């Protein structure tokens, strides 16, 4: 049909950096092309129309230029809040309407290290047959980390998973929690737990019980 | 203060039909395209057909041709996403958009989980601590997605992390939603979590507790 | 010249409405012209018609208006019905024959009690009513 190709499908900066996207298209579209951002849990938001119209509350730093089969898209200062995914969209009266695959902006940020935490099965939990044993790991940078569950006392694995919240809007870092699974007996006999955590940021990594 | 608001999204088996539909508030139709734009799972956006109130004319995406069709009621602002023959491939959030390549106006989306598998409530366990510390509730074992979190009815945002859900090997999702709080705070401030799963239509207040 | 005061539909020079303006060496009124050669009627009866002889003028809903105002009440230029931009919007000339949907011109294709409206050039309003009296008046 039509064909949006949008390369890369990411790319990352610093506060202030300026990133730039591009679409390409099998046939040509004469300018009715548009630029959406959007955040997790959250619609899409209009930001490019035409090829270079810019939405009305949308900040300068957003550039949008191009015609034919070539369009670009350069956020120029960038701030925190960019960190989002942005899509080259085409539409017309008729026939059709398309999306690009998409592009994934990430914030480049002075390294932060986890907080860890870790949390205890609930009475409640204990009272059905199930127990739960959770990790979390808090506000680090960068995104990479590694997390190892080990109590009375090695290397249980196999059993866990892991979650990642999208990055921060204001602090650009990143966020996970790691949950072990157990019959209630197996962890029941056994009384003291810990959890183990490696990332760029801390020196040696940390265990927290 | 216009918006856009989509519902009907459920559970559904394979190879049945179900119908969402997005009303309007606080604006003329009029005069307008409206498209739906879908959404699996961690992937892009598709968009799948749209329809011009004024001119009833309708045009839909080939990975939907077939099987979906839109309606309207300009008197009620109102569009009917009518769909049928679903399968697993049509598992996404939904969203009513103004527009057809200019969409100023999104719905926040409703949920369509195209599967087999029967609806469970959540059950919720408080995630107790041991200066600034974390706590949080549990949502675990429920089916299928959503699930929405908020901390005292939505006046804790500050420093609140609710984690994107995982598909648990017992088919049944799981999500943690954790915040940090003052140490001291413990004893004094009262801390609970709302848990809300419409597909269940379950509403949960747990007050964490150390 | 004279060229300026003249509705011209293209597709379908300046002697030719200078000499047609002064109604110079013509039996008639000259109404229209084509570019050159005059009527004494018009298209109501590149193509150039004389505003004198289309009526600036409605009854109540004006479905059949064809004057060239292009400007809203609020005093806004109006959008072209070809462009999408700033509005995209389903009004092609195509599916919409003899109701006149051409450059900027106000209009009221489907009979509608506000009167002819025009899609505005300000991408924050995308449609408004243009003032126009009707005869009555």
């Amino acid at each position: 049909e039509l064909d949006l190709t949008q390369t890369p499908s990411s790319v990352s900066a610093a506060v202030g950096g300026t990133v730039t996207i591009n679409c390409q298209a099998s046939q040509s579209v004469s300018n009715l092309l548009a630029w959406y951002q959007q955040k997790p849990g959250q619609p899409p938001k209009l930001l490019i129309y035409g090829a270079s119209n810019l939405e009305s509350g949308v900040p300068s730093r957003f550039r949008g230029s191009g015609s034919g089969t070539e369009f670009t898209l350069t956020i120029s200062g960038m701030k925190a809040e960019d960190a989002a995914t942005y899509y080259c969209q085409s539409g017309y009266y008729s026939a059709g309407a398309t999306f690009g695959a998409g592009t994934n902006v990430e914030i480049k940020r002075t390294v932060a290290a986890p907080s860890v935490f870790i949390f205890p099965p609930s009475d409640e939990q204990l009272k059905s047959g199930t127990a739960s044993v959770v990790c979390l790991l808090n506000n680090f940078y960068p995104r990479e980390a590694k997390v190892q569950w080990k109590v009375d006392n090695a290397l249980q694995s196999g059993n866990s998973q892991e979650s990642v919240t999208e990055q921060d809007s204001k602090d650009s870092t990143y966020s996970l929690s790691s949950t072990l699974t157990l019959s209630k007996a197996d962890y029941e006999k056994h009384k003291v737990y810990a959890c183990e955590v490696t990332h760029q940021g801390l020196s040696s990594p940390v265990t927290k019980s | 203060q216009q918006q856009l608001v989509e519902s009907g999204g459920r559970l559904v088996n394979p190879g049945e039909s179900l119908t969402l539909t997005c009303k309007a508030s606080g604006f003329t139709f009029s005069t307008y395209y409206m498209s739906w734009v879908r959404q699996a799972p961690g992937k892009g956006l598709e968009w799948i057909g749209y329809i011009g109130t004024s001119s009833g004319t309708t045009y839909y995406a080939n990975s939907v041709k077939g099987r979906f069709t839109i309606s309207s009621d300009n008197a009620q602002n109102t569009v009917f996403l009518q769909m049928t023959s679903l399968t697993d491939s049509d598992t996404a959030t939904y969203f009513c958009a103004r527009g057809l390549g200019r969409i100023n106006l999104w719905g926040p989306g409703t949920l369509v989980t195209v599967s087999s598998a029967s609806t469970k409530g959540p059950s919720v366990f408080p995630l107790a601590p041991c200066s600034t510390a974390a706590l949080g509730c549990l949502v675990k074992d429920y089916f299928p997605e959503p699930v929405t979190v908020s901390w005292n009815s939505g006046a804790l945002t500050s420093g609140v992390h609710t984690f994107p859900a995982v598909l648990q090997s017992s088919g049944l999702y799981s999500l943690s939603s954790v915040v940090t709080v003052p140490s001291s705070s413990l004893g004094t401030k009262t801390y609970t979590c709302n848990v809300d799963h419409k597909p269940s239509n379950t509403k949960v207040d747990k007050r964490v507790e150390s | 010249n004279t060229i300026h005061e003249f509705k011209k539909s293209a597709k379908t020079a300046d002697q030719c409405a200078n000499r047609c303006t002064r109604n110079k060496g013509l039996p008639f009124t000259c109404k229209a012209f084509v570019f050159c050669l005059w009527f004494p009627f018009n298209s109501m009866s590149d193509l150039y018609e004389n505003k004198d002889y289309i009526r600036n003028c409605i009854i109540g809903k004006g479905g059949s208006y064809k004057g060239t105002v292009s400007i809203t009440k609020s005093g806004i230029k109006c959008q072209p019905w070809s462009s999408m931009i700033p509005h995209e919007h389903s009004f092609l000339p195509s599916s919409y024959r003899g109701k006149d949907l051409q450059e900027n011109y106000c209009r009221n294709p489907r009979g509608e009690e506000g009167g002819p409206w025009c899609f505005t050039s300000n991408p924050e309003v995308r449609y408004e009513v243009c003032d126009i009296p009707q005869c009555s008046e």
